[PDB]
């Protein structure tokens, strides 16, 4: 056996690392963590330090509440025995107002109103964890591009829970807090609008997904495969190209007839990942607003 | 036709079958006995769809399908016009990807690189032949594989999986997907990164890979580090689609009943089988 | 129809999204060149994008790209054939040469740096607090190439500090000197380290750092490229 380099042979460890500060507020940061040797044997040994400032507690605080809600909600259920709550765990479900409360706050708490609570707790947990992608890289000079790429998912998220109930007019249209019942939900959703593979944008979207995992297969085993010439030092091959990425290079010029080079692989990666949700979105959004029926639609529209 | 960098790699060897027979390039391809092979396979595969079109009626690419032999000739052959020439390209479309493999194999050995590309490919590889070949034999029939059309093959995977009541319920399904979400998240999070710190705010300077782990620390407590992140995208990548093959050649095999249905030995243990309260009791 | 407009808009995005990336990916190589180093006729339908410029940190100036491409080194390669489209011979010693898969480029002759501007990998006798944590230590290792004879000894270990991994083996020869080793090209084993790459009498032939506790790109790159080489050079040398 060559080495394949998957997992690393010696682990080293040195001072725990504190990071660079740029424009950090430092009174933010925690300390560092413990170090996981485990985790060591495939990435980095060291956890935290973490930064929480404002922005992050009340992300942290509603993230939680969204998730303790739910949580209650499900306890309820089981009638507040443990076993009845392990047993029935992935059936368990907080379910949207019916229909016929509109996009009212008029519906009881046990029947929607919990299902609004949770929502508000959600939105504003996501929508704050995207303000900080956005300042972490701010406060260290760096592009926002894990800011712009965060608000492709966001925007499917928000299609789904928010902007797609409002235009169809009424909460009943989102979708369920629960395992199994999200999962019904969305096989119901293709049924209800005549089956989701003749949806154009889903067409798209499923290209994409599949399309990340083959260029991830293919760019995660290419850098692998040239890390014996220190491939995964992207930034420093970017900057004064080095023999790894021109082995990469050739690789797939030899073999599909071009390629990349190491920065723009990196934007064929973004786009690839990106366009999964930012069509995916779209197929969503026109669903049941525009396009009662994707079949019926296909058959009009070649 | 080279790239600038490119002469000093087009070296004699690496090649694994013909010596220096077919050691040599067309405009950027290399070629190789593997090369050949493909080429080979692929036309053959190319024609006898051409074919197969005419012998069904159609040119529209939105209509031409070949379909595998009928449920009726179990695993033997059948005619070409019912289900032969299906066959013979399912032969050439196997025989290309193993070409394909094998031809990337000789490239890496002319580069002096590792073979995790190739070794990469060859988990999509398997995944068809789970489709095409693995499953339909278990089963003891060509026509549980899919047809070869844009638009029937998608009319397959839904008859398939409604043949199990909803296919979410699949639990090796359920893997495969996380594994799909978590690697386009991965990719996301992977470009975005480096690109955020190769093209920081303006006028200032790249960033560098300590720039890098220190983002990922300060957002989330963690950072996976260079390496790590590459060996996640690969790993996350492979395991997506070791468990579509997985979730697929189970199903109709060892498990044929409605997949929602097998959740029941969760709910049914002894300790909390009969308690009641909650959904199932 | 509202669906049939994005559906539209979206393939006209995509072929301009697609043109922008492939252009975004011409900022290195090209234009093409014939065998014999002057442009290609035929560049394809893309054209070259325009010039960005990346800002080094630590006063180390400036890319720009795409810009003037050279190897700004010698190729010891001849042609096989009166036509385009064939293999180049080395005309002298493959491994010595740095062609093939033996080949460098002519990266800067200076390490690369952290954040804090110090360089980046040092032996780790220098790298204040570094230490294994886990693995077996190879350090004191004999040395093992595809001869199934030992070459050396392993007398330390090059990490990178910000990245906080094992990059190199430092391994002492016969005459007392020593080599790198990139760690991805090694064997740790329980009584020795193994070297598929090369034999033992090519350990002599590594390219050598010119300061002992630093490596600049340029010799990063001599070194991993030559051991490298050896996988396709050293073969008549390698017994399984
Ligand atoms: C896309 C079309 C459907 C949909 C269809 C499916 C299908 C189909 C499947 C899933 C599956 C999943 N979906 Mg869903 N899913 C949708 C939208 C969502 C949303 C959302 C906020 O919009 C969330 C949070 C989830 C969450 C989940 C997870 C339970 C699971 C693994 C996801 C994953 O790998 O993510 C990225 C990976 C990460 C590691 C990020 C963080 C991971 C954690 C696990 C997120 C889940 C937290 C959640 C609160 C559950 C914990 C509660 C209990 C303690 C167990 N889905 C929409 C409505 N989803 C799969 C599954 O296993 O279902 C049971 C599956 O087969
Ligand atoms: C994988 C699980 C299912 C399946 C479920 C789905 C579903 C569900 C969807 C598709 C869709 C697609 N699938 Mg399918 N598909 C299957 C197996 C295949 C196989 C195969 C040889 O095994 C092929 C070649 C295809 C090809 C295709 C495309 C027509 C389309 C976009 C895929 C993509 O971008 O992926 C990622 C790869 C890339 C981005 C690289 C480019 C790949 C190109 C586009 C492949 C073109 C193939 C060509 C049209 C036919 C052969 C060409 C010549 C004969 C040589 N599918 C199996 C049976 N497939 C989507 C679609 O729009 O269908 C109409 C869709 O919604
Ligand atoms: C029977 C079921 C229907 C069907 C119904 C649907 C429906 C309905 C939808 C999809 C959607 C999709 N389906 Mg479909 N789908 C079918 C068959 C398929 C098949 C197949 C081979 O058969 C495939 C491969 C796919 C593939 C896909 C994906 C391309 C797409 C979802 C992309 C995504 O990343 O979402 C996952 C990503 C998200 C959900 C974004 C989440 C972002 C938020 C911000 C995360 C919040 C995290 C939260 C706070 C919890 C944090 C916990 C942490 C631990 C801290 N479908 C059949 C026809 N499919 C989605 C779509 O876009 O359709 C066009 C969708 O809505
Ligand atoms: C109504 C339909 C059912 C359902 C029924 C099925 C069925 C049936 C199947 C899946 C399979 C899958 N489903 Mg499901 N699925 C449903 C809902 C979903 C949802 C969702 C959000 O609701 C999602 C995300 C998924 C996701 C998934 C994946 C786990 C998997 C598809 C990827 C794959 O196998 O790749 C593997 C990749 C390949 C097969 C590609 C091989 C490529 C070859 C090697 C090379 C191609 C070369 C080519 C010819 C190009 C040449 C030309 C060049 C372009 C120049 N399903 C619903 C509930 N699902 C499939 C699976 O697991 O397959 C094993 C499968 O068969
Ligand atoms: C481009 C398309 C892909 C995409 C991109 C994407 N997602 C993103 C980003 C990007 C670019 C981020 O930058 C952001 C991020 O920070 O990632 C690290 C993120 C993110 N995407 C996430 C999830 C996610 N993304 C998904 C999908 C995708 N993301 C697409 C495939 C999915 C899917 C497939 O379903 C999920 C589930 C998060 C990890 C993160 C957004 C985090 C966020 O908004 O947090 C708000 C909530 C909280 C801060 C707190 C909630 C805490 C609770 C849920 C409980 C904790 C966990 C619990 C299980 C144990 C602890 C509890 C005990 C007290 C009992
Ligand atoms: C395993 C993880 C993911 C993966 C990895 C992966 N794919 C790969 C590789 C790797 C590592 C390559 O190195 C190789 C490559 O060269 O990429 C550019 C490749 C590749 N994956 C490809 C496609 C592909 N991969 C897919 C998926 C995946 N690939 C996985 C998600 C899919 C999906 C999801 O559907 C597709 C369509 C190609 C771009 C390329 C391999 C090209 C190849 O084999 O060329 C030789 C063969 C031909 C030129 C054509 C053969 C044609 C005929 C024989 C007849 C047609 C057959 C028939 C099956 C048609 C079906 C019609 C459809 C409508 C259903
Ligand atoms: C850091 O490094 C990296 C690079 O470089 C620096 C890279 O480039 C790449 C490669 C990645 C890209 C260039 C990104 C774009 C790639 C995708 C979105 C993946 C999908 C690719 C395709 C859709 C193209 C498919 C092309 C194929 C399969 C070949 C086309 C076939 C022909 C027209 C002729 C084929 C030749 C044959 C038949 C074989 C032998 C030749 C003859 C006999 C003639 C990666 C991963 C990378 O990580
Ligand atoms: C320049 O470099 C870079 C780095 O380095 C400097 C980096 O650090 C990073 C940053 C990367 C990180 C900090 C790490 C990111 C972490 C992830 C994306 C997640 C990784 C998680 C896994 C390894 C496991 C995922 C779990 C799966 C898919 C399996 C399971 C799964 C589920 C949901 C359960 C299975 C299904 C059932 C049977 C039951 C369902 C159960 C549930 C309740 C759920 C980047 C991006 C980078 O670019
Ligand atoms: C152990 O017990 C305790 C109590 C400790 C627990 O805490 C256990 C907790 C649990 C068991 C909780 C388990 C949680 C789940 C199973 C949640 C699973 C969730 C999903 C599968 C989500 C899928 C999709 C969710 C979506 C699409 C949400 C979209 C929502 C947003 C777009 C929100 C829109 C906002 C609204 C509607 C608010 C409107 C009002 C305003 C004023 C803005
Ligand atoms: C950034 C890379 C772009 C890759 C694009 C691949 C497109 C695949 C074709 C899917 C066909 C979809 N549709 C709706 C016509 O059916
Ligand atoms: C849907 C996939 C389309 C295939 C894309 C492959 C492009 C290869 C281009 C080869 C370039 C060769 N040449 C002589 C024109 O330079
Ligand atoms: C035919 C024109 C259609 C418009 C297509 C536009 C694609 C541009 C892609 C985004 C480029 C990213 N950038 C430069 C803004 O950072
Ligand atoms: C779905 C992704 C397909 C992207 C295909 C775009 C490839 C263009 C190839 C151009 C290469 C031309 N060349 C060799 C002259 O550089
Ligand atoms: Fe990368």
């Amino acid at each position: 056996a060559e080495y394949q380099n998957i997992f690393s042979q010696v682990q080293v460890r040195g001072p725990a690392d504190l990071g660079m500060t740029e424009d950090v507020n430092l009174a933010n940061r925690s300390g560092v963590g413990p170090f996981s040797t485990l985790l060591g044997w495939f990435g980095n040994a060291q956890l935290g330090p973490i930064y929480l400032g404002s922005l992050g507690v009340l992300s942290l605080f509603s993230g939680l509440m969204w998730f303790f809600t739910i949580g209650i909600w499900f306890w309820y259920q089981a009638g507040w025995n443990p076993a009845v709550f392990l047993r029935d765990l992935f059936f368990f479900s907080l379910e949207p107002p019916a229909p016929e409360y509109g996009l009212s706050f008029a519906a009881p708490l046990k029947e929607g109103g919990l299902w609004l609570i949770a929502s508000f707790f959600m939105f504003v947990a996501v929508w704050s964890w995207w303000g900080r992608t956005y300042l972490r890289a701010q406060a260290l000079g760096m592009g926002k591009h894990t800011a712009w790429a965060f608000l492709s998912a966001i925007w499917l998220w928000m299609v789904l829970g928010f902007i797609r109930p409002i235009l169809m007019g009424s909460w009943s249209e989102a979708v369920p807090y629960g395992i199994f019942s999200h999962l019904d939900w969305t096989n119901n959703f293709s049924l209800v609008h005549g089956n989701l593979f003749y949806n154009p944008f889903h067409g798209l979207s499923i290209a994409f997904l599949y399309g990340s995992a083959l260029l991830f297969a293919m760019h995660g085993a290419t850098i692998l495969a040239v890390s014996r010439f220190g491939g995964e030092r992207e930034l420093e091959q970017i900057a004064d190209r080095g023999t790894a990425a021109e082995r990469a290079a050739l690789f797939w010029r030899w073999t599909m007839g071009f390629n990349a080079t190491m920065e723009g692989i990196h934007r064929w990666a973004i786009w690839m990942a990106v366009l999964v949700t930012l069509t995916g979105g779209i197929g969503i959004l026109l669903s049941g607003t525009v396009v009662d029926n994707w079949y019926v639609w296909g058959q009009n529209h070649g | 036709a080279l790239l600038s960098f490119e002469r000093k790699y087009r070296v004699p060897g690496g090649t694994l079958v013909g010596g220096n027979l077919f050691d040599f390039w067309v405009g950027p391809f290399y070629v190789g006995f593997f090369g050949v092979a493909t080429f080979f396979f692929a036309a053959l595969g190319i024609i006898l769809i051409a074919w197969s079109a005419v012998l069904q009626g159609t040119w529209n690419p939105q209509l031409i399908s070949v379909y595998p032999p009928a449920l009726e000739y179990g695993l033997g052959g059948a005619p070409l016009a019912k289900g032969g020439l299906w066959q013979i390209i399912t032969i050439c479309a196997t025989g290309a990807f193993v070409s394909w493999a094998l031809r990337e194999v000789e490239i890496c050995r002319k580069l002096g690189i590792g073979y995790h590309i190739p070794f990469a490919f060859a988990f999509a590889i398997l995944a068809h032949l789970t489709l095409v070949l693995f499953r339909p034999v278990m089963m003891g029939a060509w026509g549980y594989a899919f047809p070869y059309g844009i638009w029937t093959h998608l009319d397959w995977v839904s008859n398939t999986g409604y043949t199990y009541g909803n296919f979410h319920y699949n639990p090796a399904h359920m893997i495969a997907i996380s594994f799909f979400f978590t690697n386009a998240l991965a990719l996301a999070l992977h470009g975005a990164l480096v690109l955020s710190a190769a093209n920081p705010e303006k006028g200032k300077e790249m960033r560098t890979p300590d720039h890098e782990d220190t983002f990922f620390r300060d957002l989330v407590g963690y950072s996976i580090g260079t390496l790590g992140i590459h060996r996640l995208g690969l790993l996350l990548s492979l395991s997506a689609v070791f468990f579509s093959a997985l979730c697929m050649i189970i199903t109709g095999t060892i498990w044929f009943d409605q997949w929602v249905d097998w959740w029941q030995w969760w709910v049914k243990l002894p300790w909390w089988a009969n308690i009641p309260g909650g959904i199932n009791g | 129809d509202l669906a049939s407009l994005a559906i539209y808009s979206f393939w006209i995005f995509l072929a301009g999204l697609i043109y922008y990336l492939q252009t975004e990916n011409m900022r290195e190589g090209y234009p093409l060149e014939n065998e014999d180093g002057t442009p290609a006729a035929n560049q394809g339908p893309f054209p070259l994008p325009k010039p960005k410029t990346f800002i080094l940190p630590h006063g180390r100036g400036t890319l720009t790209v795409p810009g003037p491409e050279s190897e700004d080194r010698p190729i010891a390669l001849a042609r096989t054939a009166v036509s385009e489209g064939f293999p180049h011979a080395p005309t002298g010693d493959p491994m010595k040469d740095g062609v093939g898969p033996a080949s460098w480029v002519a990266r800067r002759d200076l390490p690369e740096l952290d954040g804090h501007g110090h360089n980046k990998i040092k032996p780790m006798k220098a790298a204040a607090g570094f230490h294994v944590s886990a693995g077996k230590n190879p350090i004191g290792l004999p040395v093992r190439g595809c001869d199934l004879e030992i070459a050396g000894k392993v007398v330390d270990i090059w990490v990178d500090i910000p990245e906080q991994m094992a990059r190199f083996l430092e391994v002492e020869l016969k005459d007392g000197s020593t080599r790198l080793l990139p760690m991805q090209m090694v064997k740790v084993q329980s009584n020795r380290v193994h070297v598929n790459a090369l034999s033992s009498d090519l350990f002599a032939g590594i390219p050598t750092i010119k300061s002992p506790t630093e490596v600049t790109l340029l010799e990063e790159d001599k070194i991993c490229g030559y051991v490298a080489g050896g996988l396709m050079y050293a073969a008549p040398k390698r017994k399984s």
